[PDB]
RNA sequence: GUGGCCUAUCGAUCCUUUAGUCCCUCGGAAUUUGAGGCUAGAGGUGCCAGAAAAGUUACCACAGGGAUAACUGGCUUGUG
RNA sequence: GCCCUGAAAAUGGAUGGCGCUCAAGCGUGUUACCUAUACUCUACCGUCAGGGUUGAUAUGAUGCCCUGACGAGUAGGCAGG
RNA sequence: AAGCUCGUAUCAGUUUUAUGAGGUAAAGCGAAAACUUUAAAUAUGUAAGAAGUCCUUGUUUGAACGUGGACAUUUGAAUGAAGAGCUUUUAGUGGGCCAUUUUUGGUAAGCAGAACUGGCGAUGCGGGAUGAACCGAACGUAGAGUUAAGGUGCCGGAAUACACGCUCAUCAGACACCACAAAAGGUGUUAG
RNA sequence: GGAAUACUGCCAGCUGGGACUGAGGACUGCGACGUAAGUCAAGGAUGCUGGCAUAAUGGUUAUAUGCCGCCCGUCUUGAAACACGGACCAAGGAGUCUAACGUCUAUGCGAGUGUUUGGGUGUAAAACCCAUACGCGUAAUGAAAGUGAACGUAGGUUGGGGCCUCGCAAGAGGUGCACAAUCGACCGAUCCUGAUGUCUUCGGAUGGAUUUGAGUAAGAGCAUAGCUGUUGGGACCCGAAAG
């Protein structure tokens, strides 16, 4: 998969995520996917009656797997919908966006503010 | 050195009158001077027949399942001697994992600096 | 033709040949008929 | 995927309108087969002869079921012994209705079917030859 | 002892010819000449015929379509 | 690196205009601010899809209830009025 | 769509692994700059299994079609999704501009012919004072919030904000921009 | 030598100000604090108070103000515009009927099907009833004379929705419609082989080799109606130069 992103760059922005920016996600924008249909988690009977067979049973349990990759990775991962953020709210700096975040600009590998990225588009 | 019906052979010239140049195809026709390959061209979306005729010096032979036959053998072999034992095979294959933590030493080693002097 | 590698689409340059040698003998029977007539 | 009836005949109306609460509430995949054949168009719903019935009860062991065919139940005269079935169907026109009687069978229909197999058990789905006209 | 030797295209499905074990048909029925089929062969652009049977009209009538000329691309001036 | 010559006519005239010289000009850097039918959330209409439901006196069975995702349009095609 | 005929653990404008060809050379170094071995990804090709594999071993000791028998899921990389083909059958249309990427041939100059990717035509909305091709951008009806590209002296919503430098034009400059006039002239000014 | 603040980050830390929204309508769920009975900010807003009851809110309308909006229809894909039509009003004005074939859908009957050229009758161009014929179908193939579809349980294998048996359930087994692939059997035509008999040439027994047909191998058609496609008729309408 690294060379999808480096296919991809010019389009989006990545980095590595902290653990409280995954549990901020999952605990406030995270949407499951009962056979389809974007279903809002809310609790741990959805997660358990659908994730059950491999051992989740909490969204804990599910932010565990996701942060410790783990080899119920590709399962826990495609239950969930991809997340729908929000434009950021301080900005994003850079009076123009799309050159490399090296060069002053947003796209590409930040590598560690996306953290500082995500927590306001959140 | 005998192609027959169904093997797959290379092209490869030993001016440039046309270039498929080292594109992969199938036989259909062998003579003592020439041999019939086929080829599939993208032709807007979709691959198209085509049919060509080389001589011999500019084919060769392909080498496309020869890992294919190798590592099917060998999953049969690991199969069997896992089932021979108690056994946790996993006998798929995996893509590069990222690289663990090491520690690094300085004895005979200080880094050397240098400095875009440029030398 | 004779030494062309490819060809892109019988052999194809035996029939090449094989026109060649009969235009050149229409050609030379044609010198005949002139020559009796 | 055709799903509404559309004809008008209101008894097929009824028809279906009992196949689908049994095939909702029945889970026998007999039910859904039998749902299915009564959307079918009078093209793709072609005639049974008595004779193809006979020579499928002709097959071992399948002497004692009930046959269903969601079409009509023609006759043929080109046979001139005819068992002892039991004949579930649409339509049965007055030669076959006739055979079949004076062979000693019964003749019903498919509410009657719906009251007596409810889940299915013991029947016999027959086609006819679609493919043979143009 | 060298600075050359020769050349129309074209079909070849527009058709040349021939014979039959008891081959089949020819309108009411026979027989003999005759024709027509399908089964064989034997021939292939030599010998024909042509990619449409000629012009001119300024009174020239009807139905339609046409400009904008000096600005593609910063062009133009004094010395090949 | 900035600046001045490095040609080019003809009604009156154009960094869009006024105007601006430690700029309201040129290179660069740190921030705050303005604004699209774009992104997020919410309500209403419709389309599509997935579920539940004739059981009585309760009704519109081409019905009723629950949920989710979507909505540009010429030639042309289908459905309801 | 008319269409019901088959839904399979299969497909894909993607990556990875194996094998090819481009070989420029940066590899370096080859037994004497000739050698002939070698590093990454650079766009195209082929392949990566449950009608797939194993065992007795006929056909005239190698190879090809056999007989008969046996091995079901860590089932043979990643990522994403249950959606193509067969026949019946049918409405509209069928030869062109702009820009980008490579190749071929060019001349005063422009250029001419290719294949490929976007856009336009059928297309609104924000910005460039105005605009088919430029820059943003997933079009039902509304409320709140945040922003893209472009901007914050006044017209005009938004700092006559902060900080370091450079410039004086006898019609400066504030752009299609890294193009023609463009290579040179200047006792203008600055830094090397 | 001992500290501190800065900087980056984490808190399932605490506490203020402002703006928009209040969808849903008996109960059921997951929870929190409880000694417990019970309460709660936990599956979508309630409590208290005031004014007025009419042109006050709200609608329709005239104008003013701020910002926006190039004249309509048609015809050419580029200066994509230009070019052609439009003084205003009312009424008329353009994909219709028929004949022959075809796809699809509905209904009637079904190896059959079609009453209405005619006759009988009547409450009179209606409705009701009917005999004999004929079309299409139920059989093909050959240029034609002609010939004319069962070795078997109407066939062998490969899958194949469903059904029966065992199974706690997955699953296993048996049977298999329609349909598809392949090897067969039959019918016609072409090529051979050429008996029992013949009036001396008639006749074609038995067995083989390919190629071919919308062929057979327990029938599926006929009829009317509706939407439609092709062709002909003035054929969506007007507009012209002729013989």
């Amino acid at each position: 998969t690294l060379e999808l992103l480096k296919l991809i760059e010019p389009y989006v922005a990545y980095g590595y995520p902290s653990y409280s920016t995954i549990r901020q996600l999952v605990y406030k924008r995270g949407f499951g996917k009962i056979n389809k249909q974007r279903v809002p988690l809310s609790d741990n009977a959805i997660i358990e009656a659908n994730l059950g067979k491999y051992g989740i049973l909490s969204i804990d349990d599910l932010i565990h797997e996701i942060i410790t990759v783990g080899p119920h990775f590709k399962q826990a991962n495609n239950f969930l919908w991809p997340f729908k953020l929000s434009n950021p709210s301080g900005g994003w700096g850079v009076p123009r966006k799309f050159k490399h975040f090296i060069q002053g600009g947003s796209f590409g590998n930040r590598e560690e503010f996306i953290n500082k990225l995500v927590k306001s588009m959140n | 050195k005998v192609y027959k019906v169904g093997d797959i052979v290379d092209i490869k010239a030993n001016m440039p009158h046309k270039f498929y140049q080292g594109k992969t195809g199938v036989v259909y026709n062998v003579t003592k001077s020439s041999v019939g390959v086929i080829i599939n061209k993208m032709v807007g979306n979709r691959y198209l027949e085509k049919r060509l005729n080389l001589r011999v010096e500019h084919i060769k032979h392909s080498k496309c399942r020869q890992e294919f036959l190798e590592r099917v053998k060998a999953n049969a072999a690991k199969r069997a001697e896992a089932k021979a034992q108690g056994v946790a095979v996993q006998l798929k294959r995996q893509p590069a994992q990222p690289r663990e933590s090491r520690i690094v030493s300085t004895e005979g080693n200080v880094p050397q600096t240098l400095a875009p002097v440029p030398y | 033709l004779d030494d062309q590698w490819l060809v892109e689409v019988i052999d194809p340059r035996t029939l090449n040949r094989a026109e060649r040698k009969r235009l050149v003998k229409k050609n030379e029977k044609q010198q005949r008929r002139n020559m009796k007539n | 995927h055709r799903t509404a009836p559309k004809s008008d005949n209101v008894y097929l109306k009824l028809l279906v309108k009992l196949y689908t609460f049994l095939a909702r509430r029945t889970d026998a995949p007999f039910n859904k087969v039998v749902l299915k054949a009564l959307f079918l168009s009078k093209i793709n719903r072609p005639p049974v002869s008595v004779s193809r019935i006979a020579r499928a009860l002709k097959q071992e062991g399948a002497a004692n079921k009930t046959v269903v065919v969601v079409g009509t139940v023609t006759d043929d005269a080109r046979i001139f012994e005819f068992p002892k079935t039991t004949v579930a169907a649409l339509r049965f026109t007055a030669g076959a209705r006739a055979k079949i009687v004076k062979a000693g069978g019964e003749c019903i229909t498919l509410d009657q079917l719906a009251v007596r197999a409810p889940k299915g058990q013991n029947t016999l789905i027959l086609r006819g030859p679609r493919n043979s006209r143009e």
